[PDB]
């Protein structure tokens, strides 16, 4: 600073104040927190939304906190070229449907509805970029579920599968087969949850398991855990 | 983008008084502010200076311990409080707005001056008037007591041009750079402690003063001036 | 009339043995704490552009390296006798020592409660840090400076000893204060700070249960993760409490000799408890760096 | 109708193998005479001396 | 059917073209350029180390005059760098924080920034009310937008496998390059600035004429996706980095490869390709968080750019050649020579 110039003293300064701002942006942009919400066609995203052109942004604020809602439904590409964009969230909602039975996808008739979304689980839970990212599975449409299985047995969708059927036992099925596909059981969590179309607890369990991953990644960089 | 000025009139020696620009048309909290005066001998002298986001201040030393400048961002305004004017005080003070970054102009837009009436690098400059009919080209000169240049490769001189009845405005940044909105009938050169400005084809729009000033270092001096 | 010598010993009864051993013990302990602790620093150095975190370890670690650095004259005037040294360093040493032990202790109560409003008080100053770093040195400055003013060398044939001189009064109005003011207070914050830590995360633990959020098989994950993070914090809750309580206890123990009048205080006893303390200096990077 | 992409896609490949190519060593010659023609003016190739270095 | 009758009658008429180019061939540049003398190795110290990015860098483009610089990181940020005194010049906020690309106009006038909003912003850096502004917001692609390029006409190109010429004054595309069946990520402007090419995860690069909006060429030989583009300084060369860890020399003369730089070492993709200014040097930043420098003329690889602490993102060298940018996603840049 001594064989500087009167205007590259200007200048530094001014360096200095847009530093000063950026900081201050930083700070601002580090207190809120940030969901990406994926799922499948129809999967109930539609309602999840409510009840709380590329990316679509969604602002919510829940106590003292504040949330952004990444959903990425509308963009048709290459999932690997542009998903790791989104590595550093805090959590990723997953949207499936209870009623993916005798629905099958339009382009293929033959292959069944609930497969093909257990297979983006799997690529999206077992993905290089969030293998420490939790997860938070919401079950939508269980108003459906609980009068679809008394008239169409769910043995078609799972040959190997062996108990009584009514709702409250398939539940637990397939919540199991959703969460056994987590190779990472000691790094990734899943927060399960069963959600109807008219229920007012979704922002709720979503503001509870967002502060336990919040507690996690704190004891996390602190080293106690 | 504009500067209006208020705050002047006649005042009794031995007083005080308040001076305040207002900016309208650009962001203010982001330029660098100057307070420069011109007495009724027609030499502009560099009066204040108050740094972008107020966290730097320079006077001249002429003026030290009674003028005070200070701006306020959210209303757009800049203040010169003014305390025990004296006699060499009666001057028709100009604000001017100055930005510094890599390639910028730092004395591009001037204010339009407020009358005030009380009841270091020297630039000698060529001469006092240079008779030219129109049609032809003219060269002024101007020297310094030291080199301009620097040894980052930038020369701080800057010419000027006050029109009979206007306030100044910016011909010339750094000897060589051309303002916005300048024809290019206007070029600066020269090197060391000689520089030289000349106009290839003068017309009925080119007469007036001519100032060169130093950037070097502060304070900023400016040039006697020549008239044409 | 009699004083209490601190680091001087007869050695009549074996013949250069407890010499030898105290030697090779302190060395060794000299070398594992240097090189613990200067790695501990260069990788946080390192992490420090990175994690951009108020970290305030590296504090510990700095002050670990005075320890080390007080080690020798202590290893040299074992293994020499009649405190064959300076006037000079009688005032310095024991200063400096108390000095690394009281940064240390307030360093750890410092680290814990940070930890404490870091998980209490979710995060979704930098100066502050250093102002505080600043108060607590100065702190420690002020409380040890009784040390460095009341050391004299006095003949104890003739034997010089370094030793301590006070006016009864005097003597208990600052042990007292110094023991409650930075073993107490410092206990008593990492303990509620460890405490709040954990009473969060199993409210957390316990409220996501009423909103059934667990399936089979995954409770049994949280239980054996919720008493790994209970094991950790409860050995840095009493790692803290059994290192430096034996210097406490012989403090205590020093200042009941003026008016027992006894043989509780042996010289060999002592520079064994100043050993187990240089102990905590290769100890302490360890603990506060999991990675 | 696919009919059109089809026919669309063989004009663009027709177009394509209108163009003449030269021999290989010839774009190999000229590749290693224009890095040969500019080897002087390569500052990363070349280091400068501290002076004429900006970044120094 | 006739369907059937036009895909075989293509299949002949590609099995013509890679006999055309296969006849061509007589000597590999490595054959040719055998005897010549051997760069050795090369050092370079990072001089600058630029700071202020508080996320992961996408973006990086170098300006005209080989001193101002522009990147572009998720935090919604676009700075533009002094890149000698390290000075901060501008610091443009974005609407959209998914940011991917960054330009910089050869006139030092404008900035382009696009990302998965699909939108291209024009900001104009040299205004009279001393702030940057939005002069323009360019749509029309429905896929990310990945790279690029000023030529008051900027080319860009999208994740919806089409490229686009465009018209800043008006805003409406004037020229739309279609043909790559697989999302376009790479773009490089020739130094004429009248054909340039686009690298596709068709494993794919084509060449467009800027003037009649067709393609002239079809560069293949990748066995994945194409990351990163660029000529050789004279405008006559590719230089392709692909995700098989391989980066290629295609010839546009010959329509034909002449290099392929690959080691045993390297299992990662390169993201980043550059050259040198005379073209005896070709970078090309990895994934594995380094930077190698090839010797470009020969096969033979020359230095590393091992300074980074986190992928290698974007990669640039000055118009006059004398230093590299380097950015990565450990949010620093850093000014090599
Ligand atoms: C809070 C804290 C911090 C650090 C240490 C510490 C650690 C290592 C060490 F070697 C010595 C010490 C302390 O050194 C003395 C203190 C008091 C006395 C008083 C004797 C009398 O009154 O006769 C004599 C010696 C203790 C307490």
């Amino acid at each position: 600073g001594c064989t500087l110039s009167a205007e590259d003293k200007a200048a530094v300064e001014r360096s200095k104040m847009i530093d000063r701002n950026l900081r201050e942006d930083g700070e601002k942009a580090a207190r809120e927190v940030k969901l990406l919400l994926l799922g499948a066609g129809e999967s109930g995203k539609s309602t999840i939304v409510k009840q709380m052109t590329g990316i679509v942004e969604t602002h919510f604020t829940f106590k003292d906190l504040h949330f952004k809602m990444f959903d990425v439904g509308g963009q048709r590409s290459e999932r690997k070229k542009w998903i790791h964009c989104f590595e550093g969230v805090t959590a990723i909602i997953f949207c499936v449907a209870l009623s993916d039975y005798d629905l099958v996808l339009a382009e293929d008739e033959e292959m069944n509805r609930m497969h093909e979304s257990m297979k983006l689980f799997d690529s999206i839970c077992n993905n290089k970029w969030f293998t420490d990212t939790s997860i938070i599975l919401f079950l939508n449409k269980k108003d459906l579920f609980e009068e679809k299985i008394k008239k169409s047995p769910l043995t078609i969708c799972y040959p190997e599968y062996a108990g009584s059927n009514t709702y409250e036992e398939a539940a637990a099925y397939i919540q199991c087969q959703f969460e056994d596909l987590n190779k990472r059981k000691d790094t990734k969590e899943i927060y399960t949850h069963f959600t109807c179309a008219t229920d007012t607890k979704n922002v709720q369990f979503v503001f509870d398991a967002v502060t336990d991953v919040i507690i996690k990644n704190n004891l996390k960089d602190c080293g106690l855990f | 983008v504009q500067l209006v000025e208020s705050g002047g009139g006649l005042v009794q020696p031995g007083g005080s008084r308040k001076l305040s620009c207002s900016a309208s048309g650009f962001a203010f909290s982001s330029f660098g502010m100057h307070w420069v005066r011109q007495a009724p001998e027609k030499g502009l002298e560099w009066v204040a200076y108050i740094s972008s986001g107020s966290g730097t201040i320079y006077y001249a030393d002429t003026v030290k311990g009674r003028f005070t400048i200070s701006r306020d961002d959210p209303k757009n305004t800049l203040f010169l409080q003014m305390t025990s004017l004296r006699s060499e005080d009666t001057a028709m003070y100009y604000c001017v707005r100055s930005i510094y970054y890599y390639g910028s102009s730092p004395f591009d837009f001037w204010g339009q001056g407020t009358t005030l009436t009380v009841s270091d690098i020297v630039m000698t400059q060529a001469t006092s008037s240079v008779p030219v009919t129109p049609g032809e080209s003219v060269s002024i000169s101007c020297r310094s007591s030291k080199s301009l240049l620097h040894s980052n490769g930038n020369t701080y001189l800057y010419w000027f041009l006050q029109r009979p009845g206007q306030s100044p405005q910016l011909l010339i940044y750094r000897m060589s750079n051309l303002a916005s909105g300048v024809p290019d009938r206007f070029s600066g050169s020269g090197s060391g402690t000689a520089f030289t400005l000349t106009i290839s084809r003068l017309e009925a729009e080119d007469v007036g003063v001519y100032y060169c000033m130093q950037h070097l270092e502060y304070p900023l001096t400016f040039g006697a001036g020549t008239k044409l | 009339r009699t004083r209490f010598p601190f680091f001087s010993d007869v050695k009549g009864d074996h013949r250069l043995v407890l010499a030898a051993v105290e030697t090779t013990v302190l060395v060794l302990i000299f070398a594992v704490s240097l090189l613990g602790n200067v790695c501990a620093l260069v990788l946080v150095a390192r992490r420090r552009r990175r994690g951009a975190t108020a970290c305030l370890v590296l504090n510990l670690f700095c002050a670990d390296l005075l320890f080390i650095s007080a080690i020798p004259l202590v290893l040299a005037v074992r293994w020499t006798e009649a405190w064959l040294l300076g006037p000079v360093a009688c005032h310095l040493l024991f200063y400096v020592m108390t000095l690394s032990g009281s940064v240390t202790i307030l360093t750890l109560a410092a680290v814990s409660l940070e930890r404490m409003v870091c998980i209490v008080h979710l995060q979704r100053g930098r100066r502050a840090r250093a102002v505080l770093l600043a108060l607590i040195w100065g702190y420690s400055a002020v409380a040890a400076l009784p040390l460095c003013v009341f050391f004299r060398v006095v003949p104890q044939q003739e034997i010089s000893i370094c030793t301590l001189i006070w006016p009864i009064p005097g003597e208990i109005s600052w042990d007292v204060s110094f023991v409650t003011l930075n073993f107490l207070v410092p206990g008593l914050v990492i303990v509620i700070s460890y405490s709040k830590i954990l009473q969060i995360t199993k409210a957390s633990r316990k409220r996501l249960t009423v909103s059934l959020a667990y399936s089979e098989s995954h409770q049994i994950r949280v239980s054996q993760q919720d008493f790994r993070l209970f094991r950790t914090l409860f050995l840095l809750m009493v790692s803290f409490f059994i290192m430096w309580s034996p210097i406490i206890i012989t403090i205590l123990l020093i200042l009941i000799q003026n008016f027992k009048q006894d043989l509780v205080i042996w010289p060999s006893l002592f520079f064994w408890v100043v050993a187990f303390t240089f102990a905590n200096s290769a100890l302490n990077p360890i603990l506060y760096n999991m990675t | 109708a696919s009919i059109a992409q089809a026919r669309k896609l063989v004009e663009q490949l027709k177009m394509e193998a209108n163009i003449d190519r030269i021999k290989v060593s010839k774009a190999a010659a000229d590749l290693m005479a224009y890095c040969e023609a500019h080897a002087k003016e390569d500052p990363l190739l070349t280091p400068v001396p501290a002076s004429e270095n900006p970044f120094r | 059917s006739e369907l059937d009758q036009l895909r075989q009658e293509a299949e002949q008429l590609k099995n013509q073209i890679r006999d055309a180019r296969k006849a061509c061939a007589d000597a590999t540049l490595s054959q040719i350029t055998n005897n010549i003398d051997p760069v050795g190795r090369i050092q370079m110290r990072t001089r600058r180390t630029l700071r202020g990015h508080l996320a992961k860098i996408y973006a990086m483009h170098w300006g005209t005059d080989s001193r101002l610089l522009v990147s572009a990181s998720q935090d919604g940020k676009l700075i533009i760098w002094d890149s000698y005194t390290t000075n901060k010049v501008h610091a443009i906020p974005l609407r959209s924080s998914w940011v991917m690309t960054c330009a910089y106009a050869p006139s030092g006038n404008y900035v382009a920034c696009g990302g998965l909003d699909n939108i291209c912003s024009i900001y104009n850096l040299k205004t009279r009310e001393g702030n940057v502004r939005v002069s323009r917001e360019l749509a029309g692609h429905t896929g990310y937008l990945s790279c690029c390029r000023f030529l008051n006409q900027i080319v860009t190109s999208s994740g919806d496998t089409t490229c686009a010429l465009w018209d800043i004054e008006t805003g409406q595309q004037t020229t739309t390059f279609t043909g790559h069946t697989g999302d376009v990520m790479s773009l490089s402007l020739a130094p004429d600035t009248r054909l340039f090419v686009s690298g596709a995860c068709d494993a794919s690069a084509k060449l467009w004429d800027v003037r009649e909006g067709m393609c002239r060429q079809t560069f293949t030989g990748h066995e994945s996706d194409i990351n990163a583009i660029c000529f050789f300084p004279n405008g006559n060369a590719f230089a392709t980095g692909s995700d098989d860890a391989t980066c290629r020399l295609f010839d546009l003369r010959a329509d034909q490869e002449l290099m392929t730089y690959s080691h045993d070492n390297i299992i990662c993709g390169i993201t980043s390709v550059s050259f040198s200014k005379s073209g005896r040097l070709l970078l090309a930043g990895y994934d594995d968080f380094n930077c190698n420098v090839w010797d470009a003329l020969k096969a033979d690889r020359a230095g590393v750019l091992a300074g980074h602490d986190n992928r290698v993102s974007c990669l640039g060298v000055t118009d006059d050649g004398m230093a590299v940018a380097t950015g990565s996603w450990d949010s620093f840049l850093k000014i090599w020579n």
